[PDB]
Formats: C-alpha cells, structure tokens, sequence
C-alpha cells in the first residue's frame, strides 16, 4: 500500500537543509509518505 | 487498564497488517474479559448467531453483553487493547477515535452505535484470514437515543403496514443541520421482539396510583402554550397531547401517602431510564486538557469515566 | 493509589469480629435511628406501618443512641438470618449454629423478623446497609470494636491477599455453600463480576428474603437479563424484586473452591484475588 | 513633574499638584509545552539499552529530539514576547483620526465648557469619516501620503522615561520611532520614501532575553527526570553542533521622516512564518449601514432634474410615480442586489408586532388625568333613537369645549409632528398598529352617558386598517 | 394585522409605512502602528516546569507570568487603519426572522398558529429546522455551497414613510435620535433622558425631537423588538446588529471618559465571529479584536443604494452627475469611510 | 493530582480577599481542564447561556456538562483545586465542606444545584470585580433523588391549587425544607423549567401509551408476555383512564421518537449520579454541618 | 496565485468563499497584464516584483555555485518568449548589469565503493553512503 | 510558453427587460420620421456583436 | 451540466490552481469547425472556466444604435432592447 516508511537514520546526516519553511499540509496532496508527529512518537525510537 | 492481547493469527498481508495501523484508537468489542484472546472472537463473524447475522437493532443486542475496549497501541502480532467498562481505571486517559460525520463537544458523554448511515461503512477486510471488522460509530448521548429510537418505530412499521402506502420516512436525522440519513434495509423480527417488549414494559411501570393526578393537568398546559414562550416550544406541534385533549377521582387510601412523589420517581426509574435499556451505557467523557472545545470528526479525544 | 484504608468504632452487639475471620464482608447499618417515617410513607397505607418501629424496637431491646451508632452487620449474620428463608435446611444451620455459639440467638430472631418486616411495609434492606470492607484489623474492646475495614475496590482484597499465603490472610471467605450462587454454569475462562444480590416475593412466602453473592462474567446491565430468569419468584402478581448491587471483579476464574473449616463445621469457599469495586444498589422491578 | 507655565492675569492662582503617577501591572502567562513520547523514558535514563550500537543510536534520536524541542521552546518566548508587544501596543492604540482632532485640542489646553467636548465630539466623527482608510483611498496622491507619516509620526507625546540604553545610527541621530507596518504596505512604502543608513548600530546585550533561561530550563526537568537527567547534562557539548544541521550591530531597516529616524520594519516574514497565529496589525472592522426601505420623497423634492427623461415607451403609464417598493445596490462584486419590501416578510408579519403588554402596562406609570376624552368613551344607547345626539348636546357641552381634542393633530405637517413644540402627543405615539390615548382607569369601554371624572389611565387600541394612521406620519 | 400584511408584501402594495434597514458587515483592514522610544515597559519573571502525564509517555509544559505597564504620561503608539483587503461579508440581503425567537407571545387561533408559521418558512435561509428544540438550538441549517462569504442579516425597523431622505445620506442614527454617552452632558441623570425623553432636542438633529417616532420611543417596537431586555431574540443564534443600538445597559453605567474612550475603541470586541457560515452573535468562548467606529458615536453609516437601478447606474464613478431624486425614486449616495474607494 | 490553577483577577478588596478564604473547600466546576483559568470562568456569569442567569434546569444541563474540581488550597492571586473527575478510582483524598444533612461514613455525594435551598445562600459575591460564585451542595444519593423529585411534585400544587410534602424526616434530622416567607415565591419560579418538563414528558409517556395498546396487540410474544405482566393491574387503570378522560398511526409514530428523546434526557438531567464518594479513616465518620470530611474519587 | 498565496500565511470555511469570491475578480482583472496596461510603466514594475516574490526560494544548494557578475548571485529563470523580452527591458527593465554570469559543469554520482554491493547484496543504494556512513559511525562513540 | 487558452462566452437571445428598466434614456433619443412604428418598443429577437 | 465531470475534481485549492495552468481542452486547433477532441490528443490548455465553473459575457446588445455607442458613456439600456458590456479578462483588450 504504503512506500517503505521514513528511514530516521538517513536524515541524522543530513545532505541538505531546507532552504525554505512552510506549513507542511499546505502541499499535503503532493507526497508520498507523510507524518506528522507532536513532540515526540514511539515509533521514532 | 488490564490490557488485553489480541493475536494476529497467520501469516498477515502487507496491507493487512497497516489495516491494524489505522485503527488505533477504535473500539474492540470482546466478549469475554481476557488478558489473551484470538482475533476471530472480536469479528463481524463472532457477532454472527445461529444461522443469520444480527440486525441493526440485534448488533445492539449482541453489543449489549460484549464488553467495549479500545486499542491503544498497534503491535503486528498483537493489539493491546483497554477494557473500557473495566480498565478505565487511568491517569493515563486513553483517547478515542472519532469515526463518524459528527463533532461532539468538549464533555458530552459519549456512547456507541453500529454503522448505520449511508457512507459510513467502516468494515474493513482482511485478505489473510477472511474477517470484517464493523468497527462501531462513537457518538454524543443525545444523538444515540436520537437514533435508537428511530429504528424501533421503523421496526413497529414493519409489524404492522391501514393507511395507504405513503408513510414518513423516519430515515431523516437532523444535528446542527445536516441532514443525515439512514440504512433502513431489514429488520429481523426477535431483535424487534426483544426491543419491542422492554419499551412495552418499561412504560407500564411509569403509570402508579398517583399518575393520573398528572393526567389532570392537561388543559393546564395548553391554557400556557398560548401564553407563554417556553410552553410553545416544549408542546411541539408533532405531538399527540395536543390531539389528546380532543379525571382526579379522590379515592384516597389513607389520604397521606405521598401520591404524586411515588409517580415521580417511578417514572423516572422505569421509563425516564429507556437510554440504557435500548443502547448501550454510557461510559465516555470527553476531557481535554489542552483547551481545546471541540473534538472534529476524525480527531482523537482524551477520555475518562461514567458521566 | 491502590492503597486505602477504613476505620469505625462500633458496637459488639451485631458482627462481633473476634469470633469473625480476618476474612468478613462487613456491610454496614445504615440509619438505623431512622424508620418510623419512611416506614409510614413509601407503601400504601395498608401496610401496618409501625412494624418497623416495633420489630427493630424489639431488635434494639434484643441488644438512647450512645457513642457509637449501631453499625457492621457482617456478611456472617445475614446467613443465619435468612436461614429458614432460602429453601436449604442442614447447610443453613450450620452457620446459625456458628453465631449462637460464638456471637445469642434472640438477636437473630428479632433481625429475621424485621427482614419480614422491611419488606413489608416496603422499605426493603437494600438501599441499607451498604458495603464496607474487608476487615484488616479488629482491635476491639469489650464494648467497642474499631475495625480496619478497608473500602476503596481492587487494592482491598490484594492487600489482604498479596501476603495472604503466608500464615492466615483474608482468603475472603463466601462462607455458604448455599450462597455465593456462582453463576456461568454455561461458563468459560474469563475474569468474573461479583455482586450482592437481594431477592424479593412479596406474600408469596410472606415478603421473603434471601441474601446471597452470585459471581459472573456478565454486565452489570446484563444482569438483569439473567436476574429476570433463573428465578419462579416472578409472580408477585407489586415490583421492585431481586436487587443487585456489584461487590466488584474476580479476576482469577480458577480461584473459586468448596471448604467447609471456619471456628462448629460450616462449609465455606475460598476466593482467591478479589476487586472490591463497590458499586450501587439498582431495584425498579 | 508636568510642565507648568507661568501664568498671569487676574484668575485664582491655580492649584498645583505634584505627586506620583500609580499604575497596573497585568500578568501574562505564555504558556508553553512539548510532548514527550512512550520511547525517551524507557530511553535516555539507562532503563532500556544494551550493549549493541543500534540500542546506543535509538537514543540518539531521542537525544536530538530533545535538542531539537528545548530550543523551540525556549525560542518559543523570544518568538513570543514580540507577539506580546504588537498587543500592547495595540491595547493602547487609539486609532488615528481619533487622535488629530484630539490632540489639537489637547494642543489646547483641554476645555471643559462642553461646547468644546462637543464641537471635538462633532468634528472627532468627521475626520474618521474622511481619513480613516487613508493610504489606498489617497495612495496615488503623493504629498498627501507625505503629509500623512508626518502626522502618524509627530502626534504622539515622547513617554517620559530614559532606556539608558541608545540604539545608535552609523551617522548621528538617536533612534525613537518604532513604526510596525505589515509586509504588503512596507514594499509600497519603502520603494517611495528613503531609505537612509540601513545597519541599525547599536541594540545592546543587557539582560533582555536570558543567558540562564537556556540553562534553567533544561536543568529543572533533569532532576524531574531524575535518570534523564545526566543526558541532557552531557548532551549540551554536542547539542549544539548536531543540531545545526549540516554593544553589537543587527542588520535593520532605517527611514527617516521629516526629522524622526525610526525603525521602519514589518514582521511577519521572520517571527510569524508558519506559526499560524493571526499577524496582529490585521484587524476586523466592524460598521454597520442604514439603507432607508421604502420610504417617500419630501415636498419639494419631486423634481425630474430635466423635463424628458427616464421616459417609458407611449404606450406604457409611466410607472416611476408609484411608491418605492424596492432597493438596490452594488454588493460584494459588482452584483447589483434588490431589498424590495416582499424581502420583509419575515420580520413583520411575524406575530411578536401585537404585543403590547409589556407597553402599555409600563408606560402607564405617572398617569396623566382624563382630559376631555371625546373621541375615547363610548357610552351605551340609551333613550329614544330620536333625541339621543340632542341631550349629548345638552349634557356634554362643557367638556366638549374644555380644550382641543387630540385627534385633531392633523393642522401638524410632515418635521412638525417630530419636533417638541405643539407636540406633547409625541410621546403617545408608540406603535404601527395601535393608537395609544389616555382613557379612564376602571369604566368599562361600553355604558354610561357621561363618562365619570376619574384618574386618566393611557390605554391601547388596535389599529383596523393602515390607512388612519396619522396624516403627518403618512402625507396626503 | 399580520395575516393581512402577509397578503400585501408577497404580493406587492405598499402598507402605508416604510422601513429602515441595519445591517453589520466585517472588513478586515491593515494596519500601521507607531509608537514612541519607551513606550511600555515589561517584566519577565521565572518558567515554573510544570509536567503532566497523558495516554504515552510525560508532557511538560512552561509558562512564564510576566508584566507590562503604560509608563506614558501622555497619548503613545497610534494606529492608522489604512488598506482594505477584503470584506468578509456580502454586504446584504439576508432578512431577519423572529422565528428563530421564541420569547414572543404567539397567537390564539391554533390554525393561524401554523399557517402563518410555515408560509413564511418555505424557504427562508433564515428559517430554523423542523420544530425549534428547547436545549440546543434550531441550527440554521447550513446550505452546501457558498461564494461570496458570511452572509450578513439585515434588521428592519418600521418607520413613517414622512421622515426626510436628507435624515440619510448622512451618518444618522436608525433610532431617529442621537443616543451615545460620547453625547452626555455630566448631570448623572444625562442617558436615560438623552435616550428617551422627547420634551428635549435630538443632539444630532437639535431641530426635532426625533426623527424616529417608533424606533426612538421607550416600549415602542422599535424598542419592544430589539432591547436588550425583552430579548424576542436571544435565544436565536443569528447576529442582531441593532442591539448594538436600542440597549439599555450598554449604553448607560459601562463608560464616560472620552480620553479614555478611543483607546478601548480599537481593541473591542465584536458581536459576531467572522468564523460561522451565516453570523452568528458571539459564543462565549471567543474573541475578535474590532475596532468598530459605531460603538462608539452611537451612529451607522449609509451606502449607496437607492430605489431605481435607472438612477444606481448615474451614481457610478462620482456623484458629479447623480440622478439624486426623480419624481418618487430616491437616491443615498455613499456617506461612509468606505467613500472613494472601490469596494 | 494535575491540580489545575485558578487564577484570581488583578486586585480586590480586603474583604473580597478574605471572603474567597472561607471558601477552601467548596465545590467548583470549571468548563475545561487547562493548568491556568480565569476566575470568570468559574463564575456563575459563564453559565449565562440563553442570555439569562438559567434555573435550576439550566443549572443541571451544565452541571451534567462541566467538571467538578474541590478547592484545595487557597493562595494568593491563585486559587489551587484539584478537579474530582482526573484520576484513577479512589485516589487523592482531599475535603468537602458539609451542608446541613449528615454526610455519613460512606454515602456517595452528589453536587447537586444551590436553589434547592433559600436562593441567595452561599451566593459569594465579590464587590470588587462583580461576580457571583454559587457554589453547589454536596448531598448523598439517596437523598439527593428524594428531594429533586420531593420540590418537583410542590410545583405541581401551586401550578393548579384547590398533607405538607416537606418534612422528609432523616436519622437525626428533621429537614426543614420550607422556607415560607420569601425563598417558596423564589424557588417555584425557578422550577417552572424544570416542572413544566416533569409534566409533559409524563403526560406524553402516558397518553402514547394509552393509544399505543389499543392500536397494538391487534396485528404476537409481545402481546403474551406483557399482558402477562399487567394481569389487572395496568389494565385496572386502562378502563380508569379511557373513561375519566379523551381517548393515527403516523402522528403517534412520530411521537415515538419525540418523546422517547426527550424522557432520555431527563435520565440525565435528573437523578443526580454519585459524583464523588465520602471513605474516612482515622475520623469519627459522621460529619457536622460545616466540618471537613475526606473524600475520594469514584462511586 | 496572489490571493492564494496570500491566505497561506496566517490560514474556516468562509475563508474559503471569500478566497474563491475574490480569486475570479483578480483573475478578471490582473490577467493579460502585458497587453492591457502595458502602455503605463509603473503598473508594469508591479508586476515584475508580483512575479519575483511570489514564489518559495527553497533549496540550499552550493554544489552548483551558478553565482554570477562579480558575486552578486542568480536567483531566477524568466524565460519569456523573446518577442517580449525585446519589448520588457527596452521601456521598462533596461537593466542589464552584465552580459555576461558564471554557469558550472554537471556534477556526476556513480555507485563508487560501498554502493555497489547495497544495490546488488542488499537493495536500497542510499546517496552519498560513503560520507552518511561516516557521520553516523562519528556520533556514538564520543 | 507560448500556449492557448480556452474561454466560453455566455450571450442572451430574446430576452426581455425587467419592469423598472424599460424607460428610454431621453425623451427624444432615437425616433424614426413620423411616420414610422418606433420599432425600440417591439421585443428583442436578435442580437450584436 | 455534467455531473460526472464536477464530482471527480478533488476540492484542495493548493492543487486545482495548477492544473488550471494547463487542462486538457475538449477542442482542437487543427480542424475547421471545432471538433471535440479525438482520444488521444493532450493539448494542455489554460482552461479558467473549467476551476470556478463560470462563463462569461462579451460585448453584445439588441441594437446596433445600442451597440455604436459600446465604443462608460454606453447607451446601456431603452424601450425593450438592452446591451451587455464586456466583463472578461478580454476587456481592455484589442483582439
């Protein structure tokens, strides 16, 4: 159904900032895999 | 809590097992109360009888002795589950998901309904092993017994068919608006029967010795309805006690007896009580600590104990 | 925090807990200064509303209002107490015969006849005497006795049943083979309800009582599904019999036994791990 | 200490007064949170590790994690003090043109004569309705805009306090105006008016912030977590430099009008992105508007503006001598709109228009003595049919003539019924479908002859038709 | 009778009697704010960790109690309102229905009860939903769709039909007197006599005592419809813009001093929420910062609207060639902030 | 015991400070749980919802809505109470203030509306900021349902007039409940709400029913085994009230839900659920008026 | 755009109609803009810096240092259909600062080292796992 | 970039004009010789554009 | 008038501005008098109408004495005939 999850290793190096910052579900129709967690979550870990 | 274990049996099917991923914050009927149980006992096919499976009224039925518990965490080969009617014993406040066209409140009880409108199916499928899972509607008490009793009228409908066939609908719910409609598809006979009996029964018990010195005051209220605003509004027009005026008779055993405080109070012990033969009881009260007023349809709301 | 305690300084006239176990379903007395008044209304007028003013007259001449109003009838004195009420002879004597020889039986025979006598003029025994405890510590005088009765639900009967192995602790004992009607005959493995159950009959034989525990793994509103059943007491024709109040959870379905020690032979049944969820009364029909 | 003046003349030598100014402090909370998850407290205080490397990088994120909400939060104060101060300036800001014409007259020394509160009050309504939209409604007018900033500028009093703390210029002139703007009308302002010296050269590093807040913070939760605690402790080090993501001088904007050098900068682009609180200085005005439904033309004023035009085709009876029924107007596009009295249905004909028991109940307090009820009592039929308008004649003929009857109000015009003079009858016009008029308290609407002498009670009776009410209030 | 006014209004004669019509719409405007070099100081004060522990794992939370202060001895910090972006509302068209009210004492006759009842609520948009329930309210039931925005709702108040146009065009009162205590004269007993008494002169017209004779009256439906007392709505949801006027308490005790007066105007708090479908008047919990001109002055300002569109299309692009009066059709040109600009 | 903070408004009188002392240990219900809240909130004020102060119905519709919270201790600019409704059963022990009758050793209280008592008792005013706090009254279930039915059946007297229903004697009390010179002309105004439900919602079950039996048993188990029930007992007062009164299927159907609904709501309105429960130790468990008595969480 | 852009920040479901009531009226209005209005200047410089800070600069990339005249760096395309771009700067936008800016070559990424065997042994060939592999290996150990 | 772009356009047939609006703008505005029927009057079955 | 083609719009605002950069039109250039479009041909038009679902009118009137004047100063209205003045993005415009 689903792509693979978010892989929270990668993107402890991360290869490049955002250069820009928005409000995510402001484009939420256009990605894949999306998470929006508060704070903290149980699955980050 | 008591949290109950719920196996996920054989193998499972990559969309299968994120069936479970969204569910967290659903309401698992159990039929027992267990620290371990398999997941056949939960589904739609446990709720299945002999022979048939129940209707929208014998869902109620068999929801009736099935103990309600919510999911609170999501494990690909259990779910721990939360035994509402007994585990609710939380400083934790497990939360509930809405899953319904209906924002409640913040702090109206809250009770449970089976899918019953239109596009609200939520009966998920499970590939691996063959199980639907209707999962039930959490919605605010005064809609509940706003929709319990329109079924049961529908139900006396379909005992009976004298008038030509142009009947109204009872298929029309209104909250806030919106106009809501229901499934009026069958209706089984002994979840009618059984559902017939006890409004029968409970409504006799509301008539004692003293009732009828109530019955005397009804020229007092339509003398009020023409002149007051509250009066006008609580007579509604759809009523029969307006067709009804189209009687103290002393009789007095021992004259101290207390003849309208017994009418009372058995009136409100048998039929003011019609929520919690119908329906389930209420168990759900919505708490939010942020300060949030409202909990949207589709949103997660901190719950605690009996109202 | 799963942790509570009770304390009560009452009379020895009624439960006595030295002659008692460390295991005792305390129910209360309340208001026992009370009824002349709601005796006389809450039933029609013929009904004889001065029995309870008599009957409990004589209950308390069987022995002003002192320091220590009358309270803590144990679960063991209502046994004895509905003894030829409840059709079992040979396992009711018994428990009679453990209160006429370690509690006098005059205090017997004038509570028996208020039990006829509450239901008579229809102020019924139930919605009296509400739940207590589970009686810690009794470190009675010769008068007095201020009972650590600990109320409160689940921790009560795991408090006196985490150290319960060791020597003599709690083990709550039913203390009837006639009562404790465990239910689920139909039954299967699952964590069981207990409550307090009160059945009515009025005339029938003569506004009965009976006064027993039935143990399920039902709903306290399902209740009233089996409660409607499982009885021929449904032909009182007014209303209001078979009431029930939820003693709490039996969460170990494996636990329940069959004994007959205590003091004089009185069968008896251990249970074993015990919620106290105390619960309300409920009686419309 | 106010300036005082000197002051001559033959007056009372006025009283002075010197004392100390009292103010309220408010409070204000900010509160401020972060969660924190089912995992970071099994994590972080050695409760669940092992000695495998991945057991040692689960809690590494659960490490940055905390790097990452203890600076939002903690930046959350900075970002919300700003948020704090565009409210209280704007819980003190009285809207401009409401201060023009007040303070020019507090440019005088304040009159309390009440002409002068009311030719303020007057012409305090006036200047809002010309200038109060001003920039957009004058934005192509050059030197009005001009003239506008150098009277947003100068029209506030400096408040009566030393900062100790100067911010500078990088040429000579000391700092004052703040002048918060939002971002659409800062990139129309800027690209008109210089513009000069943009470094703001001094905002100095006194206690503003916190140093120790950055510090607190993190520590009074450490030994709240108790276990946690000597994570955070050593995190700090390398906090910092994970976390980045691999007196002094502050770049700002500077204006200078007429000669006030202040800090022309807009926000909302740096404090407020993505935040989702509203930008404070966007703000709801609420009016309200009168569209007069039906009413009629004044005598005078029936001209046609020119002898042939709006003429309908010949055959066809030129139908704009009728009354107006109807009202149009532009809405919230062009959209030409209609009100047209069959719109009114809903509020009329709603049948709250006859109740008057709450009217002529209350209005009957201080009642007014029964004078000459003519047209009020009605007597019953009495007597021969023959005679009975003779001894009405014979009996009645004092107080027939005591003085003028009210229902002939009808010598009143149009604006003469609505004035004061000649008018006590004002007050006893109170609703569309019933005419109130003095009447007696106890008599009975039928019986007698003549009415007996009583205390005069103001009574009610309903209108039968719409065409007798008054001729003053619904013209010939 | 109101049988009979239902006959003559859906058919179309006039019943002798013209109305006047108020009606609140919402504009949301820029700002720009001045202030001075110490315009306020500020306290700061200590965080005070506050935890809590929910469903999962522990949430802390922080707050800081902090102060402010004037610090000014003199006016500080002014806000020139000048940009509209967009008006929230659709400026019109929306009637007011006393159905939705049910504190009137309705009538004797059970079949004129009904009929009046449902031939008026067809269709209304303002029309409440099956019967009004007594807890909760009628709803208003929303339509699906909607373009323009928040459907402002126009009050009617009945008036001669003899009141001068020049009374309008002008920022008059609906009441036909001048009412604020902006207008009092410091006697104590000032407004509840500037408001209904009519010996003496309206402030606004000091000409005539009112120009108004039902709205301005005490108990004069005018008053009986709208006060704040009678409440004939008030248990509807739907914003009454004219109990912004026609209030006793409002404009008596709550505020003299007119120094103190403009700063409490641009921070006041509306009767609607711009947040609701149709307006509604305000939910306990809410605040909506408004400047709002017309609390003050006690006044409402007119727009263009007059009774041809023949004469509406002349008062395009300036009122150098407006056709403002033809031989009964009148013209109102537009007398408003709003005045020069394109909305 | 996540003991939400009210906080006071900016200054007071010296007697508006003293006045909200007496008050620790009162019964407070707060809208929603935030850590911070106003006063007002609190306040009876926030309970203007229909544009008027609300009876006694209006009360128990917002009692049955809102949380309670017992003030635990009373500071300066704070007040600091814990709400009854958080936490697990039979935790956090903290104390009422009593009200006349006993509150024995158990007895589950009930906040139960300030009306039912003389009307402007307990009404703690400040004069200050000018507000009004009434605070509820903590009586036992059982008699708490008694006199919530025991005011609703005086109303019915006076609403038609032509044995004194108020005496209600308790195990050491002699409860009186008239107050006759001026609080019975104020509290059966307030009841007008509430009584001209009691009375429909009877006479709308009763009179449906009344129509619902004849147009039923008359086209199977339910006609077995409910006439089963009222062998001569309902059926005694069926001829009673057909005769000693008045006698349409899709009206009375749609009456079905309307009343049915409406009974409904009374279950909640009414009959007063436990809100908290008295369980004492170390204390004398039989509490006087005015004393501080133990009190803890979950019936 | 405009409209829309602008109830992005800060942003009800008026606030939905008074979007769509007020995006058709600009889009009737502010649309041909070259062509309607293109004899007046300065409605035109508005619409150039409509064009240049309507949209989100968002990404950081130095790895093409596409920087240009003398150091002052690039940051936009215009690609405008040339017959246009003769009449946009020849009236309006002569601004020509240099003819001449700094472009790169590509930058190029080939399974180098470990890559080779995560594609092939494993499957996922995560970019840059040479460096990424030697920052994670850098943080636990301290 | 060079691109299409599509509109639909919306134009009455033989409509008629509300009552308010049938007046001329003058009096004397658009008369034929005298003789001739004033055919401003007749209603429209056309259109131009 | 077709209700399958509205239904099955998604209603986001952040997206169904970018398909009105291009849409595929239901027209072709190619042919004389337009055709609907044959299957497959992607022709990405502009498409304004097809996001609001509104039309628009052009210049038009029932006289020519109506419509002389249309060069604001328009004779917009007389005895039954009527003129529409342009309301479009083509107003202002030439061609």
């Amino acid at each position: 159904r689903d792509p693979p999850g978010y892989r929270y290793a990668a993107a402890i190096l991360p290869t490049g900032s955002i250069l820009s910052t928005i409000e995510v579900a402001s484009h939420r129709r256009l990605f894949d895999f999306f998470a929006a967690v508060r704070s903290d979550e149980n699955s980050l870990y | 809590c008591f949290e109950a274990d719920i196996a996920i049996p054989s193998g499972i099917s990559r969309p299968d097992a994120a069936a479970l991923q969204r569910c967290e914050g659903r309401v698992v009927f159990l039929p027992t109360i267990r620290r371990q149980l398999a997941l056949a006992d939960v589904a739609h096919e446990s709720f299945v009888s002999g022979g048939v499976s129940p209707d929208t009224l014998g869902l109620l039925l068999a929801y009736r002795r099935r103990f309600p518990a919510v999911i609170t965490r999501v494990l690909p080969t259990r779910i721990v589950a939360c035994p509402v009617d007994l585990g609710l014993t939380h400083a934790g406040t497990v939360n509930l998901r809405n899953t319904s066209p209906v924002d409640l409140c913040n702090g109206d009880p809250v009770s449970l309904v089976p899918p019953v409108f239109e596009g609200q199916a939520t009966d998920v499928r499970l590939e691996s092993l063959d199980l639907t899972l209707r999962f039930p509607v959490p919605l605010p008490t005064p809609l509940a017994r706003e929709i319990v009793a329109r079924l049961v009228a529908r139900g006396i409908r379909d005992l009976n068919p004298r008038t030509p066939g142009e009947l109204p609908d009872l298929n029309v719910l209104y909250y806030n608006g919106a106009r809501l409609s229901l499934v009026a598809d069958v209706q089984q006979l002994a979840s009618v029967n059984t559902e017939l009996r006890s409004l029968v029964l409970n409504m006799v018990y509301s008539i004692t010795e003293g009732t009828t010195l109530i019955l005397t005051l009804i020229p007092r209220l339509l003398a009020l309805s023409a002149q007051d605003g509250y009066v006008n509004a609580l007579l509604q027009m759809q009523s029969v006690t307006r067709e009804a005026a189209q009687a103290p008779m002393l009789m007095q055993d021992g004259e101290r007896r207390l003849p309208l405080y017994e009418a009372l109070v058995a009136w409100l012990a048998h039929a003011g009580q019609l929520g919690d033969i119908l329906a389930l009881a209420p168990a759900v009260r919505v708490c939010t600590f942020d300060g949030a007023a409202v909990v949207q349809s589709g949103d997660m709301a901190p719950v605690i104990r009996y109202p | 925090p799963r942790y509570h305690l009770t304390r009560q300084v009452t009379l020895t006239d009624l439960c006595q807990p030295n002659a008692e176990r460390a295991g005792a379903l305390l129910l209360a007395l309340r208001h026992p200064t009370d009824l002349p008044h709601l005796a006389r209304h809450r039933a029609p007028p013929g009904r004889q509303t001065e029995r309870l003013a008599e009957a409990w007259g004589q209950l308390l001449e069987a022995s002003e209002s002192g320091c220590a109003r009358a309270g803590l009838v144990s679960f063991n004195f209502l046994v004895a107490a509905c003894a030829a009420a409840y059709d079992a002879r040979d396992a009711a004597e018994a428990v009679r015969a453990h209160i006429t020889t370690n509690y006098a039986g005059a205090r017997l025979d004038r509570f028996s006849e208020c039990l006829r006598a509450m239901v008579h003029t229809h102020v019924f025994p139930h919605e009296v005497m509400r739940f207590f405890g589970g009686l810690v510590s009794w470190v009675t005088q010769d008068e007095l006795a201020s009972v650590t009765a600990v109320c409160s639900g689940p921790q009560e009967a795991t408090h006196t049943g985490h150290p319960g192995r060791p020597r003599s602790a709690v083990t709550i004992p039913a203390c009837a083979f006639v009562d404790l009607d465990a239910e689920l005959c139909l039954g299967g493995p699952g964590a069981a309800f207990l409550y307090l159950v009160f059945t009515y009959r009025q005339c029938r034989d003569q506004e009965l009582c009976c006064v027993y525990v039935v143990k399920s793994q039902l709903p306290p509103r399902g209740l009233e599904a089996a409660l409607e059943r499982l009885f021929g007491r449904l032909r009182i024709t007014t209303c209001t019999y078979a009431a029930f109040a939820e003693l709490g959870v039996m969460p170990d379905d494996s636990p329940r036994c069959l004994h007959r020690t205590e003091r004089v032979g009185v069968p008896v049944v251990i249970l074993e791990g015990v919620v106290w969820r105390p619960g309300g009364w409920r009686a419309c029909a | 200490h106010q300036p005082l003046i000197a002051r001559d003349g033959p007056h009372p030598v006025e009283q002075p007064v010197h004392n100390y100014m009292t103010k309220v402090i408010d409070r204000r909370a900010l509160n401020a949170a972060f969660s924190l998850a089912t995992e970071a407290i099994a994590l972080l205080t050695g409760e669940a590790l092992d000695g495998t490397g991945i057991s040692l990088h689960r809690q590494l994120r659960a490490i940055q994690q905390l790097a990452r909400n203890v600076q939002a939060v903690l930046g959350a104060f900075e970002r919300g003090t700003a948020d704090q101060m565009l409210h209280v300036l704007l819980e003190k800001a009285p809207p401009l043109a409401l201060l023009l014409p007040m303070q020019r007259y507090l440019d005088n020394g304040r009159l309390a004569t009440r002409v002068a509160r009311a030719t303020l009050v007057a012409e305090l309504k006036r200047s809002f309705c010309d200038t109060s939209f001003f920039l957009g409604k004058a934005g192509h007018r050059r030197e009005a805009i001009e003239a506008w900033l150098v009277d947003l500028t100068t029209a506030t009093q400096p408040s009566v306090a030393v900062p100790r703390l100067t911010h500078a210029d990088t040429r000579g002139r000391p700092v004052d105006g703040v002048l918060v703007t939002t971002a659409a009308i800062k990139q129309r302002l800027l690209q008109s008016f210089l513009k000069v010296e943009d470094t703001e050269a001094d905002v100095p590093v006194t206690y503003g912030e916190m140093v120790l807040n950055g510090a607190n913070l993190v520590t009074a939760l450490v030994m709240g977590k108790a276990v946690r605690s000597l994570d955070d402790v050593g995190r700090h080090l390398l906090d910092m430099q994970e976390e980045q993501l691999e007196t002094t001088r502050v770049r700002a904007d500077l204006v200078a009008i007429g000669d006030r050098l202040v800090f022309l900068e807009a926000l909302e682009r740096r404090i407020y992105a993505a935040t989702n609180v509203p930008y404070p200085l966007v703000g709801a005005m609420d009016l309200t508007f009168v569209l007069p439904l039906g009413l009629f033309n004044p005598a005078m004023e029936r001209f046609a503006a020119h002898a042939g035009d709006l003429v309908p085709a010949p055959g066809h009876p030129e139908p704009r001598a009728f009354p107006p029924r109807q009202l149009f107007f532009w809405g919230k596009d062009h959209q030409v709109l209609r009100l047209s009295m069959e719109n009114a249905v809903g509020t009329v004909c709603h049948p709250s228009l006859m109740n008057i028991d709450a009217a002529v109940g209350g209005v009957n307090h201080d009642p007014v003595e029964a004078a000459n009820p003519y047209g009020a009592y009605v007597a019953a039929p009495a007597g021969p049919g023959a005679d009975m308008q003779q001894r009405f004649l014979n009996a009645w003929r004092q107080r027939l003539a005591h003085g003028r009857v009210r229902w002939v109000a009808e010598c009143q015009m149009t604006a003469e019924q609505f004035m004061q003079p000649d008018n006590a009858n004002l007050a006893l016009e109170l609703h569309p479908a019933f005419d109130f008029f003095a009447g007696v308290a106890d008599v009975e609407l039928p019986g007698g002859e003549v009415p007996p002498a009583g205390p005069g009670a103001i009574q009610a009776t309903w209108r039968v038709v719409n065409g007798n009410l008054p001729l003053a209030l619904c013209p010939v | 009778s109101p049988v009979a006014l239902y006959h003559q209004l859906k058919t179309g004669l006039h019943p002798g009697f013209g109305f006047t019509v108020v009606r609140q719409d919402r504009f949301v405007t820029e700002n720009v704010l001045f202030s001075e070099r110490a315009s306020e100081a500020y306290f700061l004060g200590q965080l005070q960790v506050a935890r809590h522990e929910t469903g999962g794992g522990v949430n802390f939370t922080l707050t800081q109690p902090r102060g402010n202060v004037d610090l000014g001895v003199g006016y500080t910090a002014v806000a020139a309102t000048g940009t509209v972006r967009n008006p929230v509302t659709d400026m019109g068209n929306l009637p007011q229905n006393f159905y939705l009210g049910r504190g009137a004492p309705p009538l004797l006759d059970n079949a004129a009860a009904v009929y009046l009842r449902n031939a008026v609520v067809a269709g209304n948009r303002l029309g409440p939903a099956q019967p009004l329930p007594v807890f909760g309210c009628a709803q208003v039931p929303r339509r699906a769709g909607m373009d323009h925005g928040q459907d402002a709702v126009c009050e009617f108040i009945a008036t001669p039909v003899a009141t001068d146009i020049n009374y309008f065009r002008r920022p008059c009162n609906p009441r036909g007197r001048a009412a604020g205590g902006v207008y009092a004269g410091d006697k104590e007993g000032d407004v509840i006599a500037l408001m209904y008494d009519h010996g003496q002169s309206d402030p606004a017209r000091p000409f005539a005592a009112t120009a108004n004779p039902w709205a301005s009256q005490r108990f004069s439906y005018g008053d009986l419809l709208y006060n704040g007392a009678y409440h004939l709505n008030g248990a509807s949801p739907v914003l009454s813009p004219c109990f912004k006027f026609f209030t006793a308490a409002d404009i008596t005790a709550k505020h003299r001093c007119l120094e103190r007066l403009i700063v409490e105007t641009g921070s006041a708090v509306s009767t609607a929420t711009a947040a609701s479908d149709v307006q509604f008047k305000r939910p306990p919990g809410c605040r909506e910062l408004v400047e709002d001109p017309c609390g003050l002055f006690q006044e409402a300002y007119p727009i263009t609207c007059a009774s041809d569109p023949a004469l509406l299309r002349s008062a395009r692009d300036g009122e150098a060639h407006a056709r403002e009066t033809h031989f009964t059709q009148y013209l109102i040109y537009d007398a408003s902030p709003l005045k020069g600009l394109s909305l």
